[PDB]
């Protein structure tokens, strides 16, 4: 069975976590007496419909607001796959968790809600149906699977005419993304209901088109970047007794062993790897794809967070002192310029790095240097620009190791634009 | 808006 | 509160004046140029007996050389060769460098006399406080003290918090609330601050908000919403409508929204805003500029040319009462003022540009 990383991602409560939620508790993987334990719990305080979701959201905040926040990784497997599924953050402030989730992402499931002025509110200019999709993008899932949610709502009824028009909508757009429109599927499910999830819904006899499950089975696995350099962008960082203190993270390139001396930047940390553990599956190994939790003597909680990666000491991933950089201006209210300092998303990390320098304009269509050294940049613009992280960021080319130098830049609760990375002045690799 | 930007993605 | 001003000769060459807050040491450094003589009573070190020195406290006049001003340190930095002294001393002559603190007596001479405009600013200073920012999410805490003419990040800690599946993550972000709370409540009373704007996405920032109400129920603190924590979101509160209204009377707030107006201006009206020194020196001598928006390093360039260049340019535009916004080149919006030589400004009306002398 291979393995695939599979996001979540769409707008604020247009049901991702009830999806994953109520999808396990058909495969098999939720007991009843725990889903009726927190269906209670949901009664008791005032969020009676968030039972599905409270298998994934659990943080104070999560289950008071009814809102994902951070990523919940869930396990479950298929015909074919076995599955490594990340809930992803709807609400518009934790988008940054969300690219995190996106950069380790074989494909994605975009949640779309059916129900009149939330399809709406996520499709419009400051929405998540159209920001996750520009974000997920940019971040290379190229494989994605869509869910027109809430079927059964009253508002709605299991009706074609909503399908077909949202359905239209999302096509349009993803087609300006450069996405493959008529080789995806269009799923309508519901996820409280659990219509079309596992076994066809009798509620929709027009569909005619692959369920959840079987649209799963469609996906194809990605390739290997072996023969490369080893890169683990950390995830999170834990204190597990029994084992010490364990970095957890996705293989993006190169082959990590049990035993391997490893250093973490940009903090310069070595430590030996002591286990390696996929699903509480003991590994000997891990490879691209491998998302695992890796056991480290020597290295402490206090050394390593999120934005490190992980590497041999043969070849260390960058740290880039400044970075080169081409970039693409989505959005800005006033005029980029020498100085702005908006935080660069690449793979795991989310680092202000200021634009030292912006070196030339390029036309957005075709991208020749039009002007050279311009006094500023617009929505709309591109252009070559160099940046200078605030803190030590670890970046690398786009055409050495593109998951490593691909990035969203963000301002101001909004994607300000996207770019590739194709120069980087290294920093002084100072080990301990 | 006008978003038909490919950096070899 | 403000600065004690007094003119003192006929001539309205010397002042006499007593800085009674941190912002009346931010005017005197903006005012102050390297040719004034401070006459300030110090102490010097002097050779007094056989191998032997005493520090005796004596008065000097300075013919300034230096002025260098370290925000929240209360100490207006001064130095320069000694003009005047007492004869026995020998110190005429010879470099002293000294601070002029909040409460010291200095009279200041220049040479082409005080203008009436220097004088209402070196007075201007109604002593504003000095607020903190902080900012917090589950990723990062930071926080800073902010004065009108300076801002310095005190906290900037990463929340090295467990992933959400782990026991023990509630006590660790209740911890990280609590070290996040004490830390702002330190910093206010170390600073004085009455206000304390909070900033972050979500709740983590109330968490924090009714700590430091809890342990200081006197200082007014403000929830702002932000999409991030750390230095990026005290820099992203600083832009926001709440933080304009509750702090409107900081220069380096003011400065975002100015900066954000030339900005938007760059775009699409290129003729309704001017930068750098003499293109900005061009449409003030016009009667063309509305707000000029100025990084304080320029009052002090080495260059003699650009001083007197901009200072004629700030003379004119508050002589046809338009406003001048000084502010540190060390500050969110002084770094992008970088690329625009110094200077900003915008404009009352388009002036085409081969009309800019
Ligand atoms: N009728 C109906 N309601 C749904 C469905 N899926 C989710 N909901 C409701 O939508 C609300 C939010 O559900 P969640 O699964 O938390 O949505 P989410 O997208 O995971 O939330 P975020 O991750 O914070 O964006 C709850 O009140 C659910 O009951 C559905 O298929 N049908
Ligand atoms: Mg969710
Ligand atoms: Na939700």
């Amino acid at each position: 069975k291979p393995h695939m990383n599979l996001v979540v991602i769409g707008h604020v409560d247009h049901g991702k976590s009830t999806l994953v939620g109520h999808l396990l508790y058909r495969l098999g993987y939720i007991e009843e007496k725990k889903l009726k334990e927190l269906e209670e719990q949901a009664k008791s305080r005032g969020k009676e419909s968030f039972k599905f979701a409270w298998i994934l959201d659990k943080m104070k905040e999560e289950r008071e607001r009814g809102i994902t926040i951070d990523l919940t990784f869930m396990k479950f497997e298929t015909k074919k796959y076995v599955f490594t599924i990340i809930d992803a953050p709807g609400h518009r402030d934790f988008v940054k968790n969300m690219i995190t989730g996106a950069s380790q992402a074989d494909a994605a499931i975009l949640v779309v809600s059916a129900r009149k002025g939330e399809f709406e509110a996520g499709m419009s200019t400051e929405g998540q149906t159209r920001e996750h999709l520009l974000l997920a993008r940019t971040m290379g899932i190229e494989q994605i699977i869509v869910a027109v949610n809430k079927m059964d709502a009253p508002d709605v009824n299991y009706d074609q005419k909503r399908y077909e028009f949202v359905v239209s909508v999302l096509k349009k757009f993803m087609k300006g993304l450069g996405y493959q429109v008529d080789k995806i599927p269009f799923i309508p499910v519901s996820a409280w209901k659990g219509d079309n999830l596992i076994e066809r819904s009798p509620n929709m006899p027009w569909y005619n088109g692959p369920t959840l499950v079987e649209a799963l089975d469609q996906l194809q696995p990605p390739a290997k970047p072996v023969d490369k350099p080893l890169r683990i962008p950390v995830q999170n960082v834990y204190s597990i007794p029994g084992a010490g203190t364990v970095p957890v993270g996705r293989v993006e390139t190169g082959v990590l062993r049990v035993g391997d001396k490893v250093v973490f930047m940009p903090p310069g940390v070595v430590g030996e790897v002591r286990s390696i553990e996929m699903h509480y599956q003991q590994l000997q190994q891990a490879e691209p794809g491998d998302n695992i939790g890796f056991a480290v003597r020597g290295v402490s909680k206090s050394d390593i967070k999120r934005g490190d990666v992980a590497g041999h000491l043969d070849k260390p991933p960058t740290v880039a002192e400044e970075f080169e950089a081409r970039i693409f201006v989505i959005w800005h209210p006033s005029a980029i310029t020498v100085g702005y300092t908006p935080v660069i998303h690449v793979h795991t990390a989310s680092v202000s790095s200021r634009i030292i320098e912006i070196k030339a304009k390029l036309d957005p269509k075709t991208g020749q240097v039009v002007e050279q050294n311009p006094q500023f940049l617009k929505a709309g613009d591109a252009a070559i620009v160099r940046f200078k992280p605030v803190k030590p960021l670890v970046v690398e080319k786009f055409s050495e190791i593109p998951q490593l130098g691909r990035f969203a830049m963000r301002d101001m609760n909004r994607t300000v634009g996207i770019g590739i990375v194709t120069d980087v002045k290294p920093a002084k690799v100072d080990i301990k | 808006s006008g978003l038909s930007g490919m950096f070899g993605f | 509160s403000h600065m004690r001003v007094e003119v003192l000769d006929n001539k309205r060459r010397i002042v006499r004046l007593r800085p009674e807050s941190e912002e009346d040491l931010w005017l005197l450094r903006i005012t102050l140029r390297p040719g004034d003589v401070v006459r300030i009573r110090t102490s010097r070190d002097v050779p007094v007996g056989s191998g032997r020195k005493e520090r005796v406290v004596m008065t000097l006049r300075i013919r300034l050389d230096s002025i260098e001003f370290q925000p929240f340190t209360g100490k207006l930095r001064i130095s320069g060769i000694v003009v005047e002294g007492p004869d026995e001393f020998g110190v005429k002559g010879r470099r002293h460098s000294t601070a002029v603190s909040i409460g010291t007596w200095l009279v200041v001479e220049r040479d082409k006399g005080w203008s009436e405009q220097e004088l209402e600013r070196l007075a201007s200073g109604r002593a504003r406080g000095t607020a903190v920012i902080a900012a917090v999410d589950y990723d990062e805490f930071a926080l800073a003290v902010l004065a009108g003419h300076g801002m310095k990040i005190l906290e900037d800690t990463s929340a090295r918090l467990p992933g959400k599946d782990d026991p023990s993550r509630e006590q660790e972000v209740e911890k990280y609330v609590d070290r996040a709370a004490k830390r702002i409540v330190e910093e206010a009373a170390r600073h004085r601050s009455p206000i304390a704007v909070i900033a972050g996405p979500g709740q983590l920032k109330t968490s924090v908000a009714e700590k430091v109400q809890r342990a200081m129920p006197s200082l007014k603190v403000a929830t702002v919403d932000t999409s991030m924590g750390g230095v990026a979101g005290v820099r992203e509160a600083l832009r926001r409508e709440s933080v304009t209204r509750i702090l409107r009377e900081l220069s380096i707030v003011e400065a975002e929204g100015v900066l954000e107006e030339f900005l938007r201006r760059i775009a699409k009206s290129r003729d309704t805003v001017a930068y750098t020194p003499g293109e900005v020196l061009a449409v003030a001598r016009m009667g063309a500029v509305d707000t000029v928006l100025l990084v304080d390093t320029l009052l002090h360039s080495p260059d003699d040319a650009v001083r007197e260049a901009v200072d004629e340019a700030l003379r004119l535009v508050e002589s046809m009462g338009g406003r001048v916004i000084i502010i540190p080149g060390d500050s969110p919006a002084g770094e992008r003022l970088v690329s625009f030589g110094g200077v900003i400004a915008l404009l009352r009306y388009p002036v085409p540009q081969e009309a800019r002398r």
